C-alpha cells in the first residue's frame, strides 16, 4: 500500500493503526474492506450527489468552488455512478433529478447487441415513427432493453 | 403429363367462384 | 440430488444461452464445409464420392451428425435466449390492453386477428404476468372495472375468484403451512400458462425458421443434398447481406407488378401473332419437320415467354425472315415494337427499381443522421440554440438529455422499491403507472428555464 | 523491380501501364465509382456464386439427359456427371450466355420436365442475369451520386 | 423525380401550414403546438 504512491505518511500510519492485528499480525482483508468500504461507498455517493446538486444549482460561487476543488478527489470516483434527468415536475419547472447507476447496468449497456438495437430503434423511429407517440415507443424500447439487460445479467 | 393439365387444374378451382 | 441436478441444468441452459450466436456461426461454417465437400460427387443411378484418397467419405457423415447436433443446440438455446423477450412483449401488450382499453371486458376482439383470440386463455391463469416485473395488474383492472361491471363477473374471467375468496377467508385465524414434496411438482406447475406459452412460441416467426432449419438438417441424412438449403441462411439469417438484399426487397410489390405487366404485354403480342402470323413459327430441324409452331395458344404463349424474352434481340431473331409479301412491313413493326417494349423499356424498369432502392436507403440513412445531428431526441430544440456556449449541443445531448441516462432512470425506478421513492421519484412513478409522459421535457430545458 | 525484369522479358513493361490508375489522380473520378463500395461488389459476386451453386445442385439432381454438349453427334461430353464439372459449366457458360442457361442446353421438350425445366431456365434468367447484374450495375451508379 | 416530388410534398405539409403558412418552429413552443394548430385552428376539413 506504500508502493502505489497514493497514501502519504499520515494515511499509511492511519490504515496501519486501523488494522485488526489480533496478536497474530494477520488481517482478514475481505472482512476489513466489507466493513470499512461498503457504508463508505453509500455515504460518499450521497455526499457526491449533494455536492453535484449544489454545484449545478448554485454556480458562480467561488466560496463553493474552492470547496469543490478539494472535494474533487472523491467526486471523481462517483463520476460513472450518478445520472441526471431533466423532468417536468412542478408546474412549468424543469427539475434536475439525480440517481444511482449500477455497474452491471452500465456494463450490459455497452454490449454490441444492445448498441445495435438502439441504433435500429433510432433509425426506424426517425424514419417512420410519429410525433404523438414518440415517447410512447421510446419507453417501450427502454422496457424491452432493460428486460434483455436483466436477462443477460442473470446469466 | 403436367404441361397441359396444369392450367386446367389451376382453373378447376375457380368453379366455386363461378357458381356464386 | 434434485438440487445438484437443477443447479447443473440451469448452468447448462445458461451456457447454451451465452453461446447462441457462436453456435449459429459454427453451424453456418459446418454447412459451408459440407457443401464444399459435396463438390466431389459422381454418377454411376448411383451417386458415389470417389474423388480423393479416402478421409472424405466418413468425414461427411460425421460432419452431418455434428451439424444436426449443433442445430438442435441452437434450437434449444433460442428457447433460453430469445423466447423470454417475446413472451415478455406479449404479456406486456395484453396486460396494458386489458388495463387501458378493456379488451376482454368491454371491447371483445374480432376474428380478423389470432393474437387477440389466443391471448384469452392467459388472462385467467394464476401466473399471468410471469415476465412483466410487476404483479399489480389484476388489482388495477379490478379496481377500474369493479363497480361499472360485475365485481365477481370480472374475477370469474380474470381468475383468482375462488382464490381471492379463500384469501379473504384465510385472512382470519385459519392458515396452515404448505408442504413441499419432491418429485411431485407437476401439479404445482401451471399447465395452461405453459400451453399458451407454447402456442406463442410455435407462432413466433424466428422459431419456425429454426424448426425448418433442423428439419432440413435431419432430411440431409436421408439425402446428402438438403444441406444445400442451409446456404440460404447467409441471406435469411445474418445481417451481412442486408445492404444488398434490401435493394431487391424494398420495392418487392413493384417487381412482381412489373413481371405481371410483362406477362400481359407478351400475351397481347402472342394473340396478335396467333391471329396474324402463321407461316413464320416454323422451328423445324433438318427440314420438313414442322414443330414448335403457333398452332396452339398456350404453346405460342409459352414459346414467346420462354424464348422471345430471353433472346436478347427481341423475337425477330428466333423466327423466319419476314420477306413475305403483305407482311414485310407489318412483321418488321411487330418485331421492333416487341424489342423496344419488352426487352428495352420493360427490363429498364426492373433494373431501375433496383437502382432507386439504393438511393432511397442512402437517403433514409442521411435523414436519420441529419435528424440526430441537428435536433435533440427528447426536447427537440435545435442545434443553433445550444451552439452558443463552446461545444454546447454535444454536452447537452451527452449530459442533460442522455437516452442512456433516461433508460437507467426507468430501470432504477422499476428495480429500487415502491415505498422508498422520494418526491420526484414518486411523481414520475405515478405518471409512468398511468402512461401519460408529460414529465419528459417537451420543448424546454434547464438552460431555457434560467440564465 | 518490374522495370528490371523488363530486360529479362520485354513484356513486363505492360505492368507499368497500371501506373495510370494506381499513380496519378487523373482517373480517380472514374475509379472511385468502383472502389467506393468494393465490399458490396465482392459480396454480390459471392451471392451470385451461391445462387449458381444452388441451381447447379438442382440441375445435377433433377436434369441428367439435357447437358449433352456433343459435337458431330455420338460424342457425349461436358455433361453434368460431376458436381464440380457442372458447377464450372454453369458459372462459365450460363452466366455469360446473355440469355440465361436455357440457350446452351437441349430443348426441354421431354415429358415430366417440359414445365419444370422451363421454370428452371426462366428463374435462372430472371435471378442471375437480370436482378443480380442489375445490382452490380446499380452499385456503380449509386457511387457517382 | 417522382420520389423527390413526394418527399417535397411531405416536407411542405410537415413544416408549414397550408392556410397561413407560418412555420413549424413558431408553433413548436407549446408542447405539441403545430399539430394542434393544424388539427384544430386551421383544419382544411373545418374550412370546407
Ligand atoms: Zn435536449
Ligand atoms: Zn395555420
Amino acid at each position: 500500500m506504500e508502493s502505489h504512491k497514493h497514501y502519504t505518511q499520515s494515511e499509511t500510519e492511519f490504515l496501519l493503526s486501523c488494522a485488526e492485528t489480533d496478536e497474530n499480525e494477520t488481517l482478514d482483508y475481505e472482512e476489513f474492506v466489507k466493513r470499512f468500504h461498503e457504508p463508505a461507498k453509500d455515504i460518499g455517493f450521497n455526499v457526491a450527489v449533494l455536492l453535484t446538486n449544489l454545484s449545478e444549482h448554485m454556480p458562480n460561487d467561488t466560496r463553493l468552488q474552492t470547496f469543490l476543488e478539494l472535494a474533487e478527489s472523491v467526486l471523481n470516483y462517483f463520476q460513472p455512478f450518478l445520472g441526471r434527468i431533466e423532468i417536468m415536475g412542478s408546474a412549468k419547472r424543469i427539475e434536475r433529478v439525480y440517481f444511482e447507476i449500477s455497474e452491471s447496468s452500465r456494463t450490459q449497456w455497452e454490449k454490441p447487441q444492445v448498441k445495435e438495437s438502439k441504433r435500429q430503434f433510432i433509425f426506424d423511429v426517425v424514419n417512420e415513427g410519429g410525433e404523438k407517440e414518440k415517447m410512447e415507443l421510446f419507453v417501450n424500447f427502454c422496457e424491452d432493453t432493460i428486460f434483455e439487460m436483466q436477462l443477460a445479467a442473470q446469466i | 403429363m403436367t404441361v397441359k393439365d396444369m392450367v386446367l387444374a389451376f382453373f378447376s378451382s375457380y368453379w366455386s367462384v363461378f357458381v356464386t | 440430488f434434485w438440487k445438484k441436478i437443477i443447479a447443473y441444468q440451469q448452468k447448462l441452459l445458461n451456457y447454451f444461452a451465452r453461446n447462441f450466436y457462436n453456435m449459429r456461426m459454427l453451424a453456418l461454417f459446418v454447412a459451408f464445409a459440407i457443401n464444399f465437400i459435396l463438390l466431389f460427387y459422381k454418377v454411376s443411378v448411383h451417386y458415389v464420392l470417389e474423388e480423393s484418397s479416402g478421409y472424405m467419405e466418413p468425414t461427411l457423415r460425421i460432419l452431418a451428425i455434428l451439424h444436426t447436433i449443433i442445430s438442435f443446440f441452437c434450437i434449444i438455446g433460442y428457447y433460453c435466449l430469445k423466447v423470454p423477450l417475446v413472451i415478455f412483449k406479449r404479456e406486456k401488450e395484453v396486460a396494458r390492453k386489458l388495463e387501458f382499453d378493456g379488451l376482454y371486458i368491454t371491447e371483445q376482439p374480432s376474428e380478423d386477428d389470432i393474437k387477440g383470440q389466443w391471448d384469452r386463455l392467459v388472462i385467467n391463469t394464476q401466473s399471468f404476468p410471469n415476465n412483466y416485473w410487476d404483479k399489480f395488474v389484476k388489482r388495477k383492472v379490478m379496481d377500474k372495472y369493479g363497480e361499472f361491471y360485475g365485481r365477481d363477473r370480472i374475477s370469474e374471467l380474470l381468475g383468482m375468484d375462488k382464490a381471492a375468496l379463500d384469501f379473504s377467508d384465510a385472512r382470519e385465524k385459519k392458515k396452515p403451512k404448505k408442504d413441499s414434496s419432491l418429485s411431485a411438482v407437476l401439479n404445482s406447475i401451471d399447465v395452461k400458462y405453459q400451453m399458451w406459452k407454447l402456442g406463442v412460441v410455435f407462432t413466433d416467426n424466428s422459431f419456425l425458421y429454426l424448426a425448418w432449419y433442423m428439419t432440413m438438417s435431419v432430411l440431409g441424412h436421408y439425402n446428402n443434398f438438403f444441406f444445400a438449403a442451409h446456404l440460404l441462411d447467409i441471406a435469411m439469417g445474418f445481417k451481412t447481406l442486408r445492404t444488398i438484399l434490401s435493394s431487391v426487397t424494398h420495392n418487392g410489390k413493384q417487381l412482381v407488378l412489373t413481371v405481371g405487366l410483362l406477362a400481359v404485354v407478351v400475351y397481347l403480342y402472342t394473340v396478335v401473332a396467333f391471329n396474324f402470323f402463321r407461316k413464320f413459327y416454323n422451328k423445324s430441324e433438318d427440314g420438313d419437320t414442322p414443330d414448335m409452331k403457333c398452332d396452339d395458344m398456350l404453346t405460342c404463349y409459352m414459346f414467346h415467354m420462354y424464348v422471345g424474352v430471353r433472346a436478347g434481340g427481341g423475337i425477330g431473331d428466333e423466327i423466319e425472315d419476314p420477306a413475305g409479301d403483305e407482311y414485310e412491313i407489318y412483321r418488321i413493326i411487330f418485331d421492333i415494337t416487341f424489342f423496344f417494349f419488352v426487352i428495352v423499356i420493360l427490363l429498364a424498369i426492373i433494373q431501375g427499381l433496383i437502382i432507386d432502392a439504393f438511393g432511397e436507403l442512402r437517403d433514409q440513412q442521411e435523414q436519420v443522421k441529419e435528424d440526430m445531428e441537428t435536433k435533440c431526441f427528447i426536447c427537440g430544440i435545435g442545434n443553433d440554440y445550444f451552439d452558443t456556449v463552446p461545444h454546447g449541443f454535444e454536452t447537452h445531448t451527452l449530459q442533460e438529455h442522455n437516452l442512456a441516462n433516461y433508460l437507467f432512470f426507468l430501470m432504477y425506478l422499476i428495480n429500487k422499491d415502491e415505498t422508498e421513492h422520494t418526491g420526484q421519484e414518486s411523481y414520475v412513478w405515478k405518471m409512468y403507472q398511468e402512461r401519460c409522459w408529460e414529465f419528459f421535457p417537451a420543448g424546454d430545458c434547464f438552460r431555457k428555464q434560467y440564465e
